[PDB]
C-alpha cells in the first residue's frame, strides 16, 4: 500500500511551475500510475513530460494538480491505475485517492454518508430563529 | 491650399443641412479627412470623369470577389492539400502579389 | 400671460431670435453668386427659418425672457395642443403596439414550436394582429373585464419570500 | 417566390431592420412635408 | 494568528486576507465569536460614548485652532471683508512661493481659509473674542473626557445595563423627546435670550454678569402674568447694526418673518421663539408613553390596534413591536432614513433661510455647506436601505410576522420592484429624450424648437407662499385671501419682503432648465431606490438563489452555474446603488452650484438658456468654471488655489484607480501574484526575507469595496476642489 | 431574541371585529357612545368657535380661545371613540 | 490672544482625554 | 474549511462526484431515490469552493450546496 519512494519519475526537463518552499515545509502530493507505453503527456504545472513504460511517480504541490493529471491520464491514455498520496515533511505518507480502492463515483459498502441533510434545501431554518443560539440552520 | 476637401453632402431634413458648411470652391458639404483627394492627385486623376471609371472598376471587382467566394465554396472548393502549400503561397504572394503589385504601380 | 410668460408673437426677444437666425444665414449667402446651388440652398433655409418663426408666433405659444417658446402642461385647455393632445396621440399608438404585441405572444404560445414563432415571425398572422390594434381601448378593457387580461396571483411564479 | 427565402425574410433581424427602417422613413417623410411641429396645431 | 481575536475563522487564515478581513469586520459585533445579546448591547453602549467624545474632540479642535491661529477677532470687526481662517499651515515640503501664496487672512504665516462657516455660527450665537472660543474648546475637552469615562464606567460589572433596560422603549422615548430634544431646545432658547440676542445688541453677557443682567427690561414678570406679547414689543429696527447697540430693540420673542436687513439672516428673536415653541411641543410629546405612574401609552398596544378593518393591510402592525425592538438593524435603518431626510432638509433650508449673520455673502461657505450635507444625506439614505437589507437577511423572522405590513411587503415585492422599474425607465426615457432633443435642435442652429416646459406646479407653490413673480395671484400672493389676511398681523409683512426681493435664495425663480433637472433628480431618486429596494426585498431569496438568506448579506456569488451569479448578494445592491447615489448628489449639487454662481454674478439668464441642453452644462458650467481651478499652478507661477488644483488631479487619480478594482477581477491578479511569489523565492539575497502571511489577491467582495471606496473618494475630492476653487476664483 | 418589556397594564389590543374592544380607549373605556358623541359635537362647535374668533392672530391673543381651539382635532378622536362605543354596545 | 500657558492647559486636558480613551478602548477590547 | 451539504432531493446521478476536482464527494448507499445512492461529502477539508458540483447537479434546486467558510491553504488553492 505504502508509497514506494524508489519508483522512477517521468522524463521531464523541469519548469518554473513546480512546487515551492511550502511543499517542503507544509505538505506535498504524489501521484503514481502504470503506463503501457513511453509516451508524452502534459504536466499540470507547465509543458510536456514523457511517462516511462511501467510505473511512474510525480510530486505536486496541490491535491487538485494531482487529480487534474489523473483526469487527463484516464481520458487520453486510459490509465485507471492512479494512486494519489499526501506527504508531510515528517515523512508520513497519507494515501488519498481512490480512498477505499473504489472510485468515488462508484458506490461502495462501508462508506458512511457525511453531510447528508434529511430535508430539502428549502426547509432550512431562518437566520433570525438561530440568532444568539448555537442551533444549526439545517433544521 | 485654399479649398477644403469635401465629398459628403447631407439632405435637408431636420435642420441637419447646417452640416453642409462652406468648404470652398462654390460648394457646401461635410469636410472629409481621409486624404483621398491627395491620393487622386498623386494618381493623376484630374477630372470627375476618371473618378467615375474608378468607381465602376471597384464595382466590377466587388462583383467578381463575391462571385469567387460563392464559386469557391459552392462550385469549386479547393482541398486541404491545396491550402497546405506554404512555399507556393509565399512564392506567389511575394513575387506575384507584392512584387508585380509594386512593379505595376511603378509603371 | 400664464406664469408671467409672453405670447411669442409680441415677444421682442423672439423677434431678435428670428432676425439673428436670418442674419447668420444671409452672411453665409453673401459669399455666393445668385444662381449657384449654394445660394439656392441657403435661400431655401432663410425661407424655412422665417416660416417656422411666423408659425410659432401665430400658434398661441408663450415665450420666455429668453425669446424661446415655453410649453404649459398643467392641463389647461388653451394649451392642450402642447402635451395633452400629443400625449393622447402617443398613448393610442403605444397601446396599439402593446395590444398587438400581446396578441401575437398569445398566438405563438399555441404553436407547434412557440419559440420558433418569435424568431421567425408568421408575417400574415402578425399582420392580422397589427390591423386589430385600432380599437385596442375597447378590445383591451373587454379583455380585462372578461377575466382574460389579468392572471390570478396563484398562477404566477414568485420567489420563495 | 421561394418559401425558404420568404422564411428567411420573416426572421426577427430582417423584420426588425425593415420595420424600423420603414417606421424611421415615414417620420423622415412627415418631417419633410410638415416640418417644425413643436405642438399639435390647435 | 491572533489579530481577529473576535473571529477564529479569520485568525486561522494563513494569507494576507486575514489582515484585510479582520479590519473590515471589526465593528460587526453581532458576527463575532461567542457574542451574546447582553454583551452586544453593552459594547454598542460604550462605543456610543466613545463616538460622542470623538465629536466633542473634533469640535474642540476647531474652536482651539481658530482661537489660536485664526483671525476671529479681526473677522468680527469687518465680517464681509475679512476671510475667515481655519488653521495655520506648517508643511516642510513648501517652497517659498507657496508660503507667500497662503499668507492671506491678514496674518504673517501660511493659513487655510475656512469654508465651514464656523465663524458665522460662533459670531451669531454670541462668541466675540478668542478667549471665549478657547473657553468653549476647554469645555468640550472636559465633555469628551466625561463621556470617555462614562463609556468605560458602563462597561464595569456593576454599571453594565441589562437587556431589560436597553429595550425600555417607552422610558427612552419619554426622555429623548422631552429632555434630549425638548428641554435642550428650551435651553438653547435660553442661551439666545440671555447671551446671543444681548450680544447681537452690543451688551456683553457671560458667566461673570449673566445672573445680574436681565434679558428683558420688564423681566420674567410678563411671563408670570400672561402678558407674553410684552416680550415681542420693540423688535430690532431695520437700521440695526448687528453686534452693536445702534438700531437695537428690546424684544426677545418675536415672529417677524424674513431676514435681518443687514445680516441677511433670520432674526435672532424669531430663532429664540422658534426654539421656545419647539421645546414646549417636544416636552409635551415626551409625556406620551407610560413609564411608572400609570398614565401614558403602551407602544405595543398602539401598534396592535392599528389594523384597518377593511383588511387591506392584513394583520396590520401586530408583531411589529417585537420585530423592531429585537432588530438593531431595523432600528438603524429607521434612524438613518430619518436622519438622511433631515440632513437634506438642513441643506435645503439653510441656503434659502440662513440663520447665521453675514453668511450667504460667503459664496464659498454657502456652496461647501450645501454640498457637504447633501453628500452626507445620500450616504445616510443608502445606509438605511442597506441596513433594511441586513434586517431582512439576519433579523427578520417570518413566523413572528404572519400577515403583517412587513410580510405583505415581501408578498408583493415583484409588484413594488417592477413599478420602480417602470417609473425609472419612464423618467429616464423622456428626461434624457428631451435633453437630447434640445441638444440636437440647438446644435442645428434652431434653439426655438427646444421642448421647454414651464414648471408651473412649483411656480404655483412659490406663488402660494407669496411670490409675486408669475402673476398667479393665489393664496399668499393674492392680496385679499383668507390665507393672506390670517398671517398679516404676524410674519406675512416680513416674509413678503423676503420672498419678493430678488436678493436672496428664498424661492428662487424657476424655468424650463429647473423643470428638466428636477425630473433628472426624480429619475435618480427612483433608480437609487430601485436598486436598494430590490436589494432589500430579494435579500432573503430570489429565483436564482431561493436560499440566499443562508449565505448572509455579503457573499461574492454562487458560482458560474445557473447562468452566472456575479453581484447576486444583497450587499452587491448596496454596491450598485452607491454609484447611483453619487450620480444623484452630483446632479443635485451641480444644479445648486450652477444656479447659484450664475445668480451671484448677476447673470441668471446664462443658466436659463444653457441648462436646457447638456452642452450648456458641459461648457458653461464644467468647462467655464474649471479655469481658475486648473490655473492654481502653471509654468508661470502658483497662487493659493494650488492646493485645490492638486486635490482636483488627486481626485481624478483616485477615481480612475477605482476602475481597476471594478473592471479587472481576481483571477488575473492571483495568477500574477503566483509569479511574484516564485520570483521572490528564487532571487538570491532576497529569499532571506520571508512573508509571515502568504500574499494573495484581494477577495471578490473586497475588491468591490476597495474600488467603491476609491471611486467614492475620487468623486468627493474632485467636486470639493471644484466647488470651492471655482467659487473662490470667481467670487460670484 | 430576549423578552421585550412593556409597561405594566399592557393588554392585548389586536382586533379583527367590526370595532375594537373598549380597552383601546384607555381611561375612556367606560364612557358611553352618547357621551362621546355629544362631547364630539360640543368639542367641534366650541373648538371651531374659538378657532374662528382668533383667525386674524394678533400679538395679544385671548389665551382661552387658543386653548379652546385645541378642541377641534380633539373632537375627531371623540367621534371615533363614539363610533367604537356604539359598535360595542356602550 | 491666547497665552502659551493657556495652550498648555489644553494639552493637559487633552492628555487626560488620551488616558481615558485608552482605558475605554481597552475595556471595549476586553 | 468549506461546508458542503447534500439534501435528500439527490437523485443519485453521481455527476457532482465526477465533476469535483478535489475528490471531496463520493457515493454512499441509500434508499430514498431510485438510483439507490446519494452524494456524500467526507473530505470537505479538501474543498476549494469551485462549486463545480453545484453546476453539475440537475435537481431543481441543488441537492449539493457549498457554503464558503474559513479559508485555509487547501481551500484557497495555494501552491505556495
Ligand atoms: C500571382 C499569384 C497570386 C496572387 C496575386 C494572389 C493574391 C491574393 N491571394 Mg493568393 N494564392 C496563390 C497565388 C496568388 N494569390 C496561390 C498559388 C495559392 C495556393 C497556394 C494561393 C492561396 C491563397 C489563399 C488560401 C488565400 C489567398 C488570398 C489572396 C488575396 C490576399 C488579400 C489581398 O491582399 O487581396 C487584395 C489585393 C489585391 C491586389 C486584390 C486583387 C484581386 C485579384 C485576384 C488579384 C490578381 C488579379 C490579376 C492577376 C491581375 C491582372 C493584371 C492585368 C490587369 C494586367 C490576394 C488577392 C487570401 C484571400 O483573401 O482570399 C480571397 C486567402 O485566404 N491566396
Ligand atoms: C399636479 C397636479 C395636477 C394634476 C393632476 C392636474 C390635472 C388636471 N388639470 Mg391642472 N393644474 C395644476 C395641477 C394639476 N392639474 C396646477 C398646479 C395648476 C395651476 C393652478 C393647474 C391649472 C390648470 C388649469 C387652469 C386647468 C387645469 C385642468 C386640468 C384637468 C384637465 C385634464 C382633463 O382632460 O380632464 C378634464 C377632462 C376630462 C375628464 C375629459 C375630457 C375629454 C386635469 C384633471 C383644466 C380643467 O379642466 O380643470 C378641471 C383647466 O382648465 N389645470
Ligand atoms: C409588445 C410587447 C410587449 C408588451 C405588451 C409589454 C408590456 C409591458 N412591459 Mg415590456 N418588453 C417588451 C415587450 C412588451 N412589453 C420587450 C420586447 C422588452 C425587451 C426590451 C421588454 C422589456 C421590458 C422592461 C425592462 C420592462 C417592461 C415593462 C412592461 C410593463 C409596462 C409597460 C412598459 O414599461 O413598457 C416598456 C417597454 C419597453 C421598455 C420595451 C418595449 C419595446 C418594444 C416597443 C415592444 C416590443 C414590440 C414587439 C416586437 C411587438 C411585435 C408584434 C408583432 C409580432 C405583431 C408591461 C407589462 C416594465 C414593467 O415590468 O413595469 C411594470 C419594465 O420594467 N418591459
Ligand atoms: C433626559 C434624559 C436623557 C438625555 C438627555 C439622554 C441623552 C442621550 N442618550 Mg439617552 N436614555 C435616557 C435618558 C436620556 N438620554 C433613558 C432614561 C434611557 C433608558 C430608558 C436612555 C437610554 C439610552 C441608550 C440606550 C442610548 C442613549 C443615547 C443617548 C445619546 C444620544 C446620541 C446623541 O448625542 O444624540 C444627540 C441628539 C440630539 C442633541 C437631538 C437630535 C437632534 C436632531 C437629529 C436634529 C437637530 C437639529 C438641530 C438644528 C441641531 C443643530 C446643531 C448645530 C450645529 C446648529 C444622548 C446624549 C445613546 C448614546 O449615544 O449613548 C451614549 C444610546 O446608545 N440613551
Ligand atoms: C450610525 C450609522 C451606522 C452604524 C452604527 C453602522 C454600523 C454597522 N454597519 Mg452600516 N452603514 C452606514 C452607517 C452605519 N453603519 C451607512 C451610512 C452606510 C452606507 C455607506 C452603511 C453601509 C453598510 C454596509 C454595506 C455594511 C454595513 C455594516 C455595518 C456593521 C459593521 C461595520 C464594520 O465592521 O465596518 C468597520 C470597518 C472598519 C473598522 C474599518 C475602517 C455595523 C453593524 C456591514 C455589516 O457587517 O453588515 C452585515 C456591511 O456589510 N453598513
Ligand atoms: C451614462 C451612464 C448610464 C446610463 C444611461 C444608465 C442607464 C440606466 N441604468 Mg445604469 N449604471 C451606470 C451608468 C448608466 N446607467 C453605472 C456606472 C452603474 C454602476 C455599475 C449603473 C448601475 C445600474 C443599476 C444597478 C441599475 C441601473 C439602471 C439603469 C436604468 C435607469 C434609468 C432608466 O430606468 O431609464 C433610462 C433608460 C435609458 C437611459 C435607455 C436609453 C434609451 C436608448 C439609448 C435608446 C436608443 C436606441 C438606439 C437606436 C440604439 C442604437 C444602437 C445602434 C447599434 C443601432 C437605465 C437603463 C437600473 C435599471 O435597469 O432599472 C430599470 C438598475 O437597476 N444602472
Ligand atoms: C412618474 C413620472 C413623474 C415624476 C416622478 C415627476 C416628478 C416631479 N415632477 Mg413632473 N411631470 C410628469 C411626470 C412626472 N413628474 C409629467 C408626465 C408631466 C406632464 C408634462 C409633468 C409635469 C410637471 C410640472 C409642470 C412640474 C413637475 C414637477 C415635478 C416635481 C415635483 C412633484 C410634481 O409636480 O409631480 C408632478 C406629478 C405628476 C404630473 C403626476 C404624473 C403621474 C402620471 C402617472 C405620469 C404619467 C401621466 C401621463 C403621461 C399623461 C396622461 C395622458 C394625457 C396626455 C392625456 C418632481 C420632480 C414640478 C417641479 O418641481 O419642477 C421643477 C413642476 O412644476 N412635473
Ligand atoms: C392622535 C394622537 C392621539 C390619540 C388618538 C390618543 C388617544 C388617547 N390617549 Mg394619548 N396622547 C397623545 C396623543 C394621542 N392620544 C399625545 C401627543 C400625548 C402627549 C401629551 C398623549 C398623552 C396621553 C396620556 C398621558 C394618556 C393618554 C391617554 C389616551 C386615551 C384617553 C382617551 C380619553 O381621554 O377618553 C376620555 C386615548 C386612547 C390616556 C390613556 O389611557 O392612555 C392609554 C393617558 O393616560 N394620552
Ligand atoms: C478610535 C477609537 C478607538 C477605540 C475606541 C475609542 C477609544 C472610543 C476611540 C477613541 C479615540 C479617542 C477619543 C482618541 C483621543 C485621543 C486624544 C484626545 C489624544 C490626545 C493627545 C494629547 C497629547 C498627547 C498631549 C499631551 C500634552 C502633554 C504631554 C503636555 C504636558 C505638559 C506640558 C508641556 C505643560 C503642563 C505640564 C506638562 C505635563 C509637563
Ligand atoms: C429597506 C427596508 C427594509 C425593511 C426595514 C426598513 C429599515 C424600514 C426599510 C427601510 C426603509 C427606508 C430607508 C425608508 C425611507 C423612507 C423615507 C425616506 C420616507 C420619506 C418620507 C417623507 C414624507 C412622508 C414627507 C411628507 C411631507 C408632507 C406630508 C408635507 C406636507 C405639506 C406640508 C405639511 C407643508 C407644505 C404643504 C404640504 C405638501 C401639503
Ligand atoms: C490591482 C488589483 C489586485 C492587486 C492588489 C493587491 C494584491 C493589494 C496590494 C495592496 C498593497 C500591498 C497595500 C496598499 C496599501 C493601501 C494604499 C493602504 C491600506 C492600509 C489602510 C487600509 C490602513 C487584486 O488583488 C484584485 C483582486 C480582485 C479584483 C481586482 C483586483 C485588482 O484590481
Amino acid at each position: 500500500e505504502t508509497l514506494n519512494l524508489q519508483i522512477p519519475s517521468p522524463t521531464f526537463e523541469g519548469s518554473t511551475g513546480g512546487w515551492l518552499r511550502a511543499a517542503e515545509v507544509e505538505e506535498k502530493y504524489a501521484i503514481t500510475w502504470t503506463s503501457p507505453k513511453e509516451q508524452v503527456f502534459e504536466m499540470p504545472t507547465g509543458g510536456a513530460a514523457i511517462m516511462r513504460q511501467g510505473e511512474n511517480l510525480l510530486y505536486l504541490a496541490r491535491k487538485e494538480q494531482c487529480l487534474a493529471l489523473a483526469t487527463q491520464v484516464k481520458n487520453s491514455f486510459k490509465i485507471t491505475d492512479y494512486k494519489v498520496y499526501r506527504i508531510f515533511p515528517s515523512g508520513e505518507v497519507q494515501y488519498l485517492h481512490p480512498k477505499d480502492g473504489v472510485f468515488p463515483e462508484k458506490v461502495n459498502a462501508g462508506r458512511v454518508g457525511v453531510g447528508n441533510v434529511s430535508h430539502s434545501i428549502g426547509k432550512n431554518l431562518n437566520p433570525a430563529q438561530i440568532k444568539f443560539t448555537s442551533k444549526s440552520f439545517n433544521g | 491650399t485654399a479649398v477644403k476637401p469635401s465629398a459628403q453632402v447631407v439632405w435637408p431634413i431636420v435642420g441637419q443641412e447646417v452640416l453642409n458648411g462652406d468648404v470652398g470652391g462654390g460648394f457646401q458639404g461635410v469636410q472629409v479627412t481621409s486624404g483621398f483627394f491627395q491620393i487622386w492627385r498623386s494618381s493623376g486623376i484630374t477630372s470627375e470623369v476618371e473618378l467615375y471609371w474608378c468607381a465602376l472598376a471597384g464595382l466590377i471587382m466587388s462583383g467578381l470577389m463575391i462571385f469567387a467566394g460563392w464559386f469557391h465554396y459552392h462550385k469549386a472548393a479547393p482541398k486541404l492539400e491545396w491550402f497546405q502549400n506554404a512555399e507556393s503561397m509565399l512564392n506567389h504572394h511575394l513575387s506575384g502579389l507584392l512584387g508585380l503589385g509594386c512593379l505595376s504601380w511603378a509603371g | 400671460d400664464v406664469a408671467g410668460l409672453t405670447p411669442c408673437g409680441e415677444s421682442k426677444e423672439f423677434a431678435r431670435r428670428l432676425d439673428g437666425s436670418v442674419k447668420k444665414l444671409q452672411t453665409r449667402l453673401s459669399k455666393y453668386e445668385a444662381g449657384t446651388p449654394p445660394a439656392l440652398a441657403l435661400q431655401k433655409q432663410i425661407d424655412k427659418t422665417k416660416n417656422r418663426f411666423d408659425r410659432y408666433g401665430k400658434a398661441g405659444l408663450l415665450c420666455g425672457t429668453d425669446g424661446l417658446p415655453h410649453l404649459i402642461t398643467d392641463g389647461r385647455w388653451t394649451h392642450s395642443g402642447e402635451f395633452v393632445i400629443p400625449g393622447l396621440l402617443f398613448l393610442y399608438v403605444a397601446g396599439w403596439i402593446g395590444w398587438v404585441g400581446r396578441s401575437y405572444v398569445l398566438f405563438a404560445r399555441t404553436a407547434d414550436k412557440p419559440t420558433e414563432k418569435e424568431i421567425i415571425i408568421d408575417v400574415p398572422v402578425a399582420l392580422s394582429f397589427v390591423s386589430t390594434g385600432f380599437i385596442w381601448p375597447f378590445s383591451a378593457f373587454k379583455e380585462f373585464t372578461s377575466g382574460n387580461l389579468i392572471v390570478p396571483a396563484d398562477e404566477i411564479t414568485v420567489s420563495p419570500r | 417566390m421561394d418559401s425558404n427565402f420568404l422564411k428567411y425574410l420573416s426572421t426577427a433581424p430582417v423584420l426588425f431592420t425593415v420595420w424600423l427602417s420603414f417606421t424611421a422613413s415615414f417620420i423622415i417623410e412627415a418631417n419633410r412635408f410638415f416640418p417644425d411641429m413643436l405642438y399639435f396645431p390647435m | 494568528t491572533k489579530f481577529p481575536k473576535f473571529s477564529q475563522a479569520l485568525a486561522q487564515d494563513p494569507a494576507t486576507r486575514r489582515i484585510w478581513y479582520g479590519l473590515a469586520t471589526a465593528h460587526d459585533l453581532e458576527s463575532h465569536d461567542g457574542m451574546t445579546e447582553e454583551n452586544l448591547y453593552q459594547k454598542i453602549f460604550a462605543s456610543h460614548f466613545g463616538h460622542l467624545a470623538v465629536i466633542f474632540l473634533w469640535t474642540s479642535g476647531n474652536l482651539f485652532h481658530v482661537a489660536w491661529q485664526g483671525n476671529f477677532e479681526q473677522w468680527v470687526l469687518n465680517p464681509l471683508k475679512v476671510k475667515p481662517i481655519a488653521h495655520a499651515i506648517w508643511d516642510p515640503h513648501f517652497g517659498q512661493p507657496a508660503v507667500k501664496a497662503f499668507t492671506k487672512g491678514g496674518v504673517s504665516y501660511p493659513v487655510n481659509i475656512a469654508t465651514s462657516g464656523v465663524y458665522h455660527w460662533w459670531y451669531t450665537i454670541g462668541m466675540r473674542s478668542n478667549t471665549d472660543l478657547y473657553a468653549g474648546s476647554l469645555f468640550l475637552l472636559f465633555l469628551a473626557g466625561v463621556f470617555l469615562f462614562a463609556g468605560w464606567l458602563h462597561l464595569q460589572p456593576k454599571f453594565r445595563p441589562g437587556l431589560s433596560w436597553f429595550k425600555n422603549n417607552e422610558s427612552r422615548l419619554n426622555h429623548h423627546l422631552s429632555g434630549l430634544f425638548g428641554f435642550s431646545s428650551l435651553a438653547w432658547s435660553a442661551h439666545l435670550i440671555h447671551v446671543a440676542i444681548p450680544e447681537a445688541r452690543g451688551q456683553h453677557v457671560c458667566w461673570d454678569n449673566f445672573t445680574k443682567v436681565a434679558p428683558h427690561p420688564a423681566g420674567l414678570q410678563p411671563f408670570f402674568t400672561g402678558n407674553w406679547g410684552a416680550y415681542a414689543a420693540s423688535p430690532d429696527t431695520t437700521n440695526h447694526i448687528f453686534g452693536t447697540s445702534e438700531g437695537a430693540g428690546t424684544a426677545i420673542l418675536t415672529f417677524l418673518g424674513g431676514f435681518h436687513p443687514q445680516t441677511q439672516a433670520l432674526w435672532l428673536t424669531d430663532i429664540a421663539h422658534h426654539h421656545l415653541a419647539i421645546g414646549v411641543v417636544f416636552i409635551f410629546a415626551g409625556h406620551m408613553y407610560r413609564t411608572n405612574w400609570g398614565i401614558g401609552h403602551s407602544l405595543k398596544e398602539i401598534l396592535d390596534a392599528h389594523r384597518p378593518p377593511g383588511g387591506r393591510l392584513g394583520a396590520g402592525h401586530k408583531g411589529i413591536f417585537e420585530t423592531l425592538t429585537n432588530s438593531l438593524h431595523f432600528q438603524l435603518g429607521l434612524a438613518l432614513a430619518s436622519l438622511g431626510v433631515i440632513t437634506s432638509l438642513v441643506a435645503q433650508h439653510m441656503y434659502a433661510l440662513p440663520s447665521y449673520a453675514f453668511i450667504a455673502k460667503d459664496y464659498v461657505t454657502q456652496s461647501a455647506l450645501y454640498t457637504h450635507h447633501q453628500y452626507i444625506a445620500g450616504f445616510l439614505m443608502v445606509g438605511a436601505f442597506a441596513h433594511g437589507a441586513i434586517f431582512f437577511v439576519r433579523d427578520y423572522d417570518p413566523e413572528q410576522n404572519k400577515n403583517n405590513v412587513l410580510a405583505r411587503i415581501l408578498d408583493h415585492k415583484e409588484a413594488i420592484i417592477s413599478h420602480l422599474s417602470w417609473v425609472s425607465l419612464f423618467l429616464g426615457f423622456h428626461t434624457l429624450g428631451i435633453y437630447v432633443h434640445n441638444d440636437v435642435v440647438v446644435a442645428f442652429g434652431t434653439p426655438e424648437k427646444q421642448i421647454l416646459v414651464e414648471p408651473v406646479f412649483a411656480q404655483w407653490i412659490q406663488a402660494s407662499s407669496g411670490k409675486a413673480l408669475y402673476g398667479f395671484d393665489v393664496l399668499l400672493s393674492s392680496t385679499n385671501s383668507v390665507a393672506a389676511n390670517a398671517s398679516s398681523n404676524i410674519w406675512l409683512p416680513g416674509w413678503l419682503e423676503a420672498i419678493n426681493s430678488g436678493k436672496n435664495s428664498l424661492f428662487l425663480p424657476i424655468g424650463p432648465g429647473d423643470f428638466l433637472i428636477h425630473h433628472a433628480i426624480a429619475l435618480a431618486l427612483h433608480t437609487t431606490t430601485l436598486i436598494l429596494v430590490k436589494g432589500a426585498l430579494d435579500a432573503r431569496g430570489s429565483k436564482l438563489m431561493p436560499d440566499k438568506k443562508d449565505f448572509g448579506y455579503a457573499f461574492p456569488c454562487d458560482g458560474p452555474g445557473r447562468g452566472g451569479t456575479c453581484d447576486i448578494s444583497a450587499w452587491d445592491a448596496f454596491y450598485l446603488s452607491m454609484f447611483w447615489m453619487l450620480n444623484t448628489i452630483g446632479w443635485v449639487t451641480f444644479y445648486w452650484h450652477w444656479k447659484h454662481i450664475t445668480i451671484w454674478q448677476g447673470n441668471a439668464g446664462q443658466f436659463n438658456e444653457s441648462s436646457t441642453y447638456i452642452m450648456g452644462w458641459l461648457r458653461d458650467y464644467l468647462w467655464l468654471n474649471s479655469s481658475p481651478l486648473i490655473n492654481g499652478y502653471n509654468p508661470f507661477g502658483m497662487n493659493s488655489l494650488s492646493v485645490w488644483s492638486w486635490m482636483f488631479l488627486f481626485g481624478h487619480l483616485i477615481w480612475a484607480t477605482g476602475f481597476m478594482f471594478l473592471i479587472s477581477w481576481r483571477g488575473y491578479w492571483q495568477e500574477l501574484i503566483e509569479t511574484l511569489v516564485w520570483a521572490h523565492e528564487r532571487t538570491p539575497l532576497a529569499n532571506l526575507v520571508r512573508w509571515k502571511d502568504k500574499p494573495v489577491a484581494l477577495s471578490i467582495v473586497q475588491a468591490r469595496l476597495v474600488g467603491l471606496i476609491h471611486f467614492t473618494a475620487g468623486y468627493i475630492f474632485t467636486y470639493a476642489a471644484f466647488v470651492i476653487a471655482s467659487t473662490t476664483g470667481k467670487f460670484g | 431574541f430576549s423578552p421585550v418589556p412593556s409597561p405594566e397594564g399592557t393588554k392585548e389590543t389586536y382586533w379583527e371585529t367590526k370595532a375594537p374592544s373598549s380597552d383601546v380607549l384607555g381611561i375612556g373605556a367606560g364612557v358611553s357612545s352618547g357621551n362621546f358623541a355629544a362631547a364630539s359635537v360640543f368639542a367641534a362647535l366650541v373648538g371651531g368657535y374659538c378657532t374662528g374668533q382668533v383667525i386674524p392672530l394678533t400679538v395679544e391673543p385671548n389665551p382661552l380661545f387658543l386653548a379652546g381651539s385645541f378642541l377641534l382635532p380633539y373632537s375627531w378622536a371623540l367621534h371615533v371613540a363614539a363610533w367604537i362605543q356604539k359598535n360595542n354596545g356602550k | 490672544m491666547i497665552s502659551d500657558t493657556q495652550i498648555f492647559i489644553a494639552l493637559i486636558l487633552a492628555l487626560v482625554s488620551l488616558v481615558l480613551a485608552i482605558r475605554l478602548g481597552r475595556a471595549l477590547y476586553q | 474549511s468549506h461546508s458542503v451539504k447534500v439534501y435528500d432531493t439527490c437523485i443519485g446521478c453521481t455527476q457532482c462526484v465526477r465533476a469535483c476536482p478535489c475528490d471531496v464527494l463520493e457515493m454512499v448507499s441509500w434508499d430514498g431515490c431510485k438510483a439507490g445512492q446519494i452524494a456524500s461529502a467526507p473530505r470537505t477539508e479538501d474543498c476549494i469552493g469551485c462549486k463545480r458540483c453545484e453546476t453539475a447537479c440537475p435537481t431543481d434546486f441543488l441537492s449539493v450546496r457549498v457554503y464558503l467558510g474559513g479559508e485555509t491553504t487547501r481551500s484557497m488553492g495555494l501552491a505556495y
